[PDB]
């Protein structure tokens, strides 16, 4: 319907967000098949992306995929799509689903001392 | 004439009121919060009692809930109006400052009728007010509220509308949604870049989902956006006090609990629990269950913060106070760039900094 | 690697701001503070303080107000185990001295004692 | 107990701790302890090294989105042998909800800056450098943001006393404001308040 | 009831008065030393003791709410009147 | 007093020329007001 | 629920776009601007004649401090030290001890009027109503020290505006 | 209130409001300074039975925080809570 | 060993036989409120403010005198734990006078301390106090027996420590007073340490009488020189002047006494 | 035994830093006591650079001294950007204190400090 204006300054309007999520969502996926089967990391944000890549192939209109991606306006759907992506490519480099780097000290976490 | 770089150096107003806390119980601390936010004293009253009342697991009375948010918004008109009023006297309009610190005079007298003081009221307390409501006092909010948008009206009159206004403050300052929320802005900063979010709204405090209000939303990031938020914010301010008006229900202001309020003075004076009581926390305090709370409330430049850490004692071990303006004050560098020096002013103008908060 | 290896003992006195004086001439004591005998409750005997040696207060000339040149006289700290203070006062070079805890040791209590045929723990009345 | 008692939230309860177990399982290279408060707020105590991978994570992640730093805060506990307690306040305005990440560290151990998660981080670790002298590293600017410019020590470490070591005066022999070392006309008062009965059953720490 | 030092410089109720080789009466030199000509010491004691016939009388101090926590004297001794801790009205069981 | 008056002006006081053994006719003092009247004249009552 | 400030797309046509070019062209917000001024020129100032007119207080109003008496001349003060423990700044001094019939009263009662916050927890702390925050408010000194209240002084304030003070407790007191 | 007609004519003229109406000094219709006595009324407990403390006693009745993890299958991804709903446009005054 | 395994809420501990039920909560840190029972006097067992509920036992018991037996979870948080010490600190707080800032014993006051952590907040009592004679039992001890909560530490202190047999209660009833019965001094060579135990403002210090107040007192952990015993007290101090010297427990030199000289 | 360091590795890259803050500071000296117009001379400013850098001298810790370089860079930009005034710089010198007794038979002279 070409959405005059997100809304969000700085934010700018997509003018093909179905496309562009689909894009960043397989982009998504083939950063996180990198990642180790056990990891948490992976199973969760797998299960999540598959959700939101199924609701945006099962919706052509902008505006109803916007109400059940329950993320807001679909810009910021693109960007936190983005953030995601970067992200997975940050916890390859971490490895955080490794065990345990240090037990903390005994009274550590201990309140009231 | 541009600006390259912007380096403030505060801690000119650094008191160490956060460790003077430390050595203080949580009542004699309460009025070390008047004295932060020094405009908006009984809303940081109201920050720092939902902090110690949701430490010590008890509840407000109704009507004391209604007293903080018809004075929550009065204190909102106050410092909106020195916010405006102040933005516009840096610039060079200096004639509606004078307009309206009548209005604020006599909201610094609805202050003094209630508690004795014009400012540092110590009013709100956790557990409740201390003191109710004089008679008569709601009759003349009532007159204060039925004349008071005239007097906004005037001064959009004199500001809004006006060319000069526009061109120092309509392409000054414009900040992007994500490096508002990147630079931990909050309150108008937020909600001039069209962000969405008002903690009476999202995460409400004592009454605040009864009363029916709308939240201001800019369009373009800019000074003249987050002017037209403050001014519509003394607008549906105006709305709330006469909805707390009209919904004021009668009853207690001091939580029923004398272990955590102290007793009236007629009972203390007969009563033995009661002068023990009164003795105990008028001496030691009471104690609070240890714990680290974080409460934020959305004082009139944003989210006011308190975290809180009690370790079982009657004084805080820890008491953090989160400001706005140093989050704004801190973003002030990336809010002049590009800009001239005469833009800094309306920059620093246009973020409500007051320095108390800002350096505790 | 990303670790280095310290085999110094901890001393942090020239990160603290604390004056020469207030350092090596000051007596840190370390002590379980005994219970008030005005009162029963145990509850402030149950941690640790570190206080320091008492200085000179005297009379202001002008109200009689008590002055002071001390400004380690109002400083206690809290500490849950004797070694976490003593930690503590050998890491800013403080010189300290400790008191053992003082628990009570345990009673043998008999109500029907106040009332025995032999002995002279009976009570004279009630 | 309605009139007087604050009311429990067992839905942000159970919420909260569902996604504590979810961070903490996402993250178990850091994650020390997850709790959650009886006034329902989430703590997630890590170790001091991942301090930027959980920070990044819940900036980014579309289950977390905790795009605003609130607040950023050093606590001195002495009694620990890793004094300083950095504590972040994190609010997601997506799920419209706080989360607080816990870590420690002690005088000569340098925390990460985080900065490159939270640029609001810039003044407020900045303000740990001054009030607590935790060092971070990486930051841009790291210096002090709210003692005088001579100052000594790191005033909310609780071994630094209430009033300071220096006080000002001007001296009209030099000309000059200068600083001496404080005496004070009335002493402050101290006021040992505390009761000697146990005031919370449910807080008590088992004897040795 | 007031008195005076031979230095000339007035007691006060407490009976404070600075020593004639003290040096800290040069601030009251070309001043005044403010002191308060009633002393409630004798203005209770202007007071006449109450005469009456209960052997537990309350005291109040007057006012209701106004005066001091209420509290409860006994007459038994007929030595010593009953004097309210508080205010210093002295009482008698007039029997 | 003036009742038709704004609040503020309704109610003011005509210094003494005298007060203590001091010429008050140009050294007009707020404090010159006594107790009684302070009440009256700061509106903490309507009654003189 | 919310509303947006400053989103009106402006109208093209011709009639609109000339009522702009005629507000540039001849200062129609500007003149709307001196109107506003030119009104406030013909009203009545808010002004007040002080000293001789004075604003308008309320008996809660936390002023200067004043120790009180009984209605027979004793002095309510029975040393308790509740307004020095709950005293926020540590602005009040006491000390006590037994006088000359046995009464519990003060020897030192100072505050220091200059560490005082003006918050008037002495007042509510106090059991009795001894210590309790006036109405007087134009009590500026001259010199540092005459900030510096001792019994004197105070029972002073209580004998000079006990008059007054008894009427605001009297007018106040079912509040508290 | 005590301008004439030919000043509070210009005065309403130049200001474009009716200024009468709405006046920013106040006379006769604020409060009396003399109030009748309250009488305020007490508390849900002040009550003289079924008034026990341990039945409303607040600060004992916290708890120190549940420690949901601690270093001594197909389970769905959480949040902290469901996602914030879309706020509505104001129905008073939208400025649309 | 012959020890026998109770349980305070639930926690096992174990004791020798003989122990009672303040005790065994003593041994996992839990300190039962009480006004008479004192460990270096008889067990009284007649201020009940001790009452605790065993569970699967429909009565309270006095948990200074109660011994424990084998198998007994003591429920000390209980509701029924909790309205029997509101209900006795309701007793003591009938008659008790509003002398609290008259009162030396005001912040160091075990009755105000546990009345703010037992007790209710509030009075139902709308009835006239008593009202008890003061006595003179000598130059030291101020008597002030209004506040006497009849806890009879007085008379086993006087008994069984200082060996003078000399305080005891007259009367019956709400009538009863401590006292001496006569214009008797009470001047042992251990009289002021009556003013150690007394947990309210009865039995005060006569020299200390008014000049201080506890909280704004410095405690300074110092020794008797006195005598070559070497007890060890706590000078208390307040803005550089010495307030008051009390005991401070040392159960191999003078287990928490000290004497008149020293005091 | 094992930290995770600051800057350094272990003494000598310490040392170095150490002796890199000296040579900025002793390059500074003349500058700041020209521009803050100090009444003091070059050599009395550098004389108060190598007490201050010899009240340290003692310490062994790696991280100690590292942070002590980051404090003395700290100062030393706060002495080149004026930000200090010339009070901030005039406080190293205790120019307004009497000098304190040393000997025993003095400070038993003057009061109850040992
Ligand atoms: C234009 C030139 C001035 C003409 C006079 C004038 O406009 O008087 C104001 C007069 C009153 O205006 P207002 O503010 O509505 O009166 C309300 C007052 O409260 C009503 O007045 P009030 O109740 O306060 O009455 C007391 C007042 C009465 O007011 C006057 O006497 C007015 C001043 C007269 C000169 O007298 C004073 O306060 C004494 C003031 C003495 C000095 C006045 C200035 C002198 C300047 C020349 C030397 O204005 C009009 O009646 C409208 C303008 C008429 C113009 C006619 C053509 C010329
Ligand atoms: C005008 C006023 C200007 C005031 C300027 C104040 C600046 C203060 C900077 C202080 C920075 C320091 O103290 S770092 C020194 C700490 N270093 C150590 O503890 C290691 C021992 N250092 C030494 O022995 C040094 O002499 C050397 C040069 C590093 C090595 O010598 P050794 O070999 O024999
Ligand atoms: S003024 Fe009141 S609170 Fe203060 S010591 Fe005197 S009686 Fe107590
Ligand atoms: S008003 Fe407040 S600061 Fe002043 S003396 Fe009273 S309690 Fe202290
Ligand atoms: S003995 Fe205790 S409860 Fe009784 S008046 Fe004294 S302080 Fe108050
Ligand atoms: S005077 Fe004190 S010790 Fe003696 S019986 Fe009474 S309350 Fe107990
Ligand atoms: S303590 Fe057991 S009854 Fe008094
Ligand atoms: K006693
Ligand atoms: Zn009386």
């Amino acid at each position: 319907l070409l959405k005059k204006t997100t809304g969000l300054v700085g934010l700018a309007v997509c003018e093909t967000p179905h496309e562009r999520l689909k894009i960043l969502y397989t982009k998504i996926l083939d950063v996180l098949g990198h990642i180790p089967k056990n990891a948490a990391y992976r199973k969760y944000t797998e299960q999540i992306t598959n959700e939101k890549l199924s609701i945006v192939k099962a919706e052509p209109d902008v505006k109803k995929l916007e109400e059940q991606l329950q993320g807001g306006q679909i810009e910021e759907v693109i960007l936190q799509a983005e953030n995601e992506l970067s992200l997975a490519r940050k916890m390859i480099q971490w490895k955080p689903w490794e065990p345990l780097v240090e037990e903390p000290p005994a009274s550590q976490w201990k309140w009231p001392i | 004439e541009m600006v390259r770089k912007c380096d403030p150096h505060i801690g000119l107003l650094h008191r160490g009121t956060e460790k003077l806390i430390e050595y203080k119980t949580y009542l004699q601390a309460l009025p070390y919060f008047d004295r932060l936010d020094y405009v908006s004293m009984m809303c940081n009253e109201q920050a720092y009692s939902l902090a110690v009342e949701k430490l010590l697991n008890i509840q407000p009375p109704p009507r004391a809930q209604w007293i903080r948010v018809l004075f929550g918004e009065i204190t909102r008109l106050l410092n909106h109006i020195m916010a405006v009023t102040t933005h516009a006297l840096d610039i060079g309009a200096m004639t509606p400052f004078f307009w309206m610190f009548e209005e604020r005079e006599k909201m610094f007298e609805f202050y003094e009728r209630v508690s004795g003081a014009r400012m540092h009221a110590a009013y709100v307390r956790p557990g409740g007010v201390h003191q109710d409501l004089p008679l008569g006092l709601m009759d003349d909010i009532y007159e204060f509220s039925k004349n008071f948008s005239l007097r906004i009206d005037e001064l959009e009159e004199m500001l809004t509308n006006n060319r000069i206004w526009r061109n120092r403050t309509v392409d000054i300052g414009v900040v992007t949604a994500e490096d508002a929320l990147n630079y931990g802005f909050s309150g108008v900063m937020l909600r001039g870049s069209g962000i969405q979010w008002d903690l009476r709204k999202t995460q409400p405090y004592d009454v605040y989902d009864q009363v029916e209000f709308d939240v201001p939303i800019g369009s373009r990031g800019d000074c003249y956006d987050r002017y037209l938020c403050r001014v519509e914010e003394m607008r549906q301010s105006i709305r709330i006090i006469s909805q707390c008006l009209n919904k004021m229900p009668p009853g207690e202001i001091k939580v029923d609990d004398a272990k955590v309020s102290p007793p009236k003075r007629a009972e203390m004076k007969t009563s033995m629990e009661s002068l023990i009581h009164h003795f105990k926390l008028y001496t030691e305090g009471y104690q609070v269950p240890p714990g680290a709370t974080y409460t934020a409330i959305e004082a009139p430049k944003g989210e006011f913060g308190v975290y809180l850490v009690s370790d079982g004692s009657s004084r805080p071990y820890r008491c953090k106070i989160k400001a706005p303006g140093f989050a704004h004050l801190a973003g002030l560098d990336k809010m002049s760039k590009g800009h001239m020096l005469a833009d800094v002013v309306a920059i620093i103008g246009t973020q409500d900094i007051v320095f108390g908060e800002v350096d505790r | 690697t990303q670790l280095i290896t310290v085999d110094e003992k901890l001393d942090i006195t020239t990160l603290t701001g604390v004056p020469e004086e207030h350092i090596k001439t000051r007596k840190a004591r370390i002590f379980v503070p005994a219970r008030n005998n005005m009162q029963s409750g145990v509850n402030n005997t149950k941690k640790w303080k570190m206080e320091f040696d008492t200085r000179e207060r005297w009379e202001n000339p002008l109200m009689g107000w008590a002055s002071t040149a001390d400004p380690l006289s109002n400083l206690v700290l809290t500490f849950s185990t004797k070694e976490d203070a003593i930690a503590f006062a050998e890491k800013n070079g403080w010189s300290y001295d400790v008191e053992e805890r003082k628990v009570p040791k345990p009673k043998s209590k008999s109500y029907g004692a106040n009332f025995s045929w032999n002995k002279r723990t009976r009570v004279s009345t009630k | 107990t309605r009139p007087t008692v604050r009311p429990r939230n067992d839905v942000a309860h159970k919420q909260l701790s569902a996604f504590g177990e979810y961070v903490a399982e996402i993250l178990p290279k850091y994650v020390q302890q997850v709790q959650v408060s009886c006034f329902s707020e989430l703590e997630i105590c890590i170790h001091p090294d991942g301090v930027i991978p959980v920070l990044t994570f819940l900036r980014d992640h579309s289950n977390a989105q905790f795009k605003s730093l609130a607040d950023l805060t050093a606590v001195d506990i002495p009694t620990r042998q890793n004094r300083f307690e950095i504590v972040y306040n994190l609010l997601s305005l997506r799920f419209n909800s706080r989360i607080r990440v816990k870590t420690y560290t002690d005088e000569l151990t340098p925390v990460e800056s985080s900065v490159s998660v939270y640029k609001a981080a810039n003044w407020y670790e900045r303000e740990i450098w001054d009030m607590f002298g935790v060092f971070f590293a990486n930051h841009p600017d790291l210096r002090r943001i709210l003692t005088d410019y001579g100052f000594e020590g790191h005033p909310f470490r609780k071994d630094f006393p209430l009033s300071g070591y220096v006080e000002l005066r001007y001296d009209d022999e030099v000309k000059r404001v200068v600083a001496e070392p404080v005496e004070l006309a009335q002493e402050f008062r101290k006021f040992d308040l505390n009761s000697p009965w146990e005031a919370f059953p449910a807080y008590r720490q088992p004897p040795e | 009831g007031v008195r005076t030092s031979p230095t000339g410089e007035k007691v006060t109720h407490t009976g404070q008065v600075y020593d004639d080789e003290d040096y800290r009466r040069v601030r009251f030199v070309g001043r005044q030393k403010e002191v308060n000509e009633n002393f409630a010491i004798d203005l209770i004691a202007e007071q006449p003791v109450s005469q009456v016939g209960s052997r537990v009388i309350s005291c109040d101090g007057g006012g209701g709410a106004l005066g001091h926590p209420r509290v409860y004297i006994n007459l038994d001794k007929e030595t010593k009147t009953g004097t309210c801790g508080y205010c210093g009205l002295q009482f008698r069981q007039q029997h | 007093e003036d009742n038709k008056q704004f609040f503020g002006r309704h109610r003011w006081v005509i210094y003494t020329t005298e007060m203590n053994g001091k010429n008050t006719f140009w050294d007009v003092d707020g404090s010159m007001v006594p107790p009684e009247w302070h009440r009256w004249l700061h509106c903490m009552t309507d009654d003189p | 629920t919310y509303k947006y400030v400053n989103l009106r797309e402006p109208s093209m046509d011709m009639k609109s776009v000339t009522d702009r070019a005629a507000q540039t062209l001849l200062w129609t917000e500007l003149i709307r601007g001196l109107g506003m001024t030119l009104s406030y020129l013909f009203r009545e100032p808010a002004t007040i004649n002080y000293p001789f007119e004075k604003g308008p207080l309320s008996p809660r109003f936390r002023g200067e401090h004043a120790l009180r008496r009984y209605p027979s001349g004793e002095e309510r003060c029975i040393a308790c030290k509740l307004c020095e423990a709950v005293c926020p700044a540590q602005a009040i001094t006491i000390e006590a001890e037994p006088r000359a019939d046995g009464s519990r009263r003060t020897t030192r009662y100072d505050i220091d009027m200059t560490k005082c916050i003006y918050c008037g927890f002495c007042q509510e702390a106090c059991p009795v109503d001894a210590i309790v925050e006036g109405p007087n408010f134009e009590f500026s000194t001259e010199t540092h020290e005459e900030l510096l209240y001792n019994k004197e002084k105070l029972l002073n304030n209580g004998d000079k505006w006990e008059a007054e003070i008894a009427a605001n407790i009297q007018a106040d007191y079912l509040y508290r | 209130a005590s301008a004439t007609r030919l000043i509070q004519g210009l005065r309403n003229w130049a200001s474009g409001r009716d200024l009468q109406a709405k006046l920013q000094l106040r006379y006769q219709e604020i409060s009396k300074r003399t109030q009748p006595p309250p009488k305020l009324p007490v508390g849900p407990s002040h009550r003289l039975s079924n008034n026990y403390y341990c039945a409303r006693d607040g600060r004992r009745e916290a708890m120190p925080p549940s420690i949901v993890m601690s270093s001594q299958s197909e389970k769905k991804a959480v949040s902290p809570a469901p996602p914030i709903k879309r706020w509505e446009l104001s129905q008073d005054e939208p400025y649309l | 060993s012959n020890l026998i395994e109770v349980f305070v809420d639930g926690q096992s501990v174990m004791v020798e036989p003989g122990t009672t039920v303040l005790q065994a909560c003593e041994k996992v840190g839990m300190q039962i409120p009480r006004f008479c029972y004192h460990e270096r006097l008889s067990v009284a067992g007649n201020c009940r403010m001790c009452l605790v509920e065993i569970e699967k036992a429909p009565k309270v018991v006095a948990a200074c005198a109660m011994p424990v037996m084998k198998g007994w979870n003591i429920l000390t948080n209980s509701e029924k734990t909790k309205k029997a010490r509101e209900g006795v600190m309701e007793f003591l707080l009938a008659n008790h006078p509003l002398d609290c800032p008259i009162c030396d014993q005001g912040g160091e006051c075990d009755l105000q301390d546990q009345s703010m952590m037992f007790g209710s907040d509030r009075s139902r009592f709308l009835e006239g106090k008593r009202a008890v004679e003061d006595k003179n039992i000598g130059p030291l001890v101020k008597t002030i027996m209004t506040r006497c909560i009849q806890c009879t530490r007085c008379i086993r202190f006087a008994s069984e420590i200082a060996g003078v047999d000399d305080l005891g209660t007259t009367g019956r009833g709400n009538d009863m007073q401590v006292g001496t019965y006569i214009e008797k001094m009470f001047m042992s060579e251990l009289s002021g340490n009556i003013i150690d135990i007394c947990p309210v403002g009865a039995l005060t210090s006569k020299p200390y009488a008014f000049t201080a107040r506890p909280w704004e007192t410095r405690k300074t952990e110092s020794i008797d020189v006195m005598d070559a015993v070497g007890s060890n007290i706590v000078v208390s101090t307040r803005t550089g002047e010495v307030m008051r010297i009390l005991p401070r427990m040392h159960e191999d030199i003078n287990e928490e006494w000290i004497s008149d000289k020293t005091r | 035994t094992s930290v995770k360091p600051i800057f350094s590795r272990d003494m000598n890259e310490a040392k170095r830093r150490v002796r890199e803050l000296y040579r900025a500071w002793y390059r500074e000296v003349p500058n700041t006591v020209h521009l803050f117009q100090l009444d003091i001379s070059v050599k009395q400013g550098r004389d108060k650079v190598r007490e201050m850098f010899k009240k340290n001298a003692h310490v062994t810790d790696p991280r100690v001294v590292d942070l002590l370089v980051i404090k003395g860079k700290m100062e030393l930009e706060e002495t080149i950007n004026v930000w200090k005034q010339r009070t901030h710089v005039m406080r190293f010198f205790h120019e307004t204190e009497a000098p304190r007794p040393k000997d025993f038979l003095s400070k038993f002279y003057v009061g109850h400090d040992p």
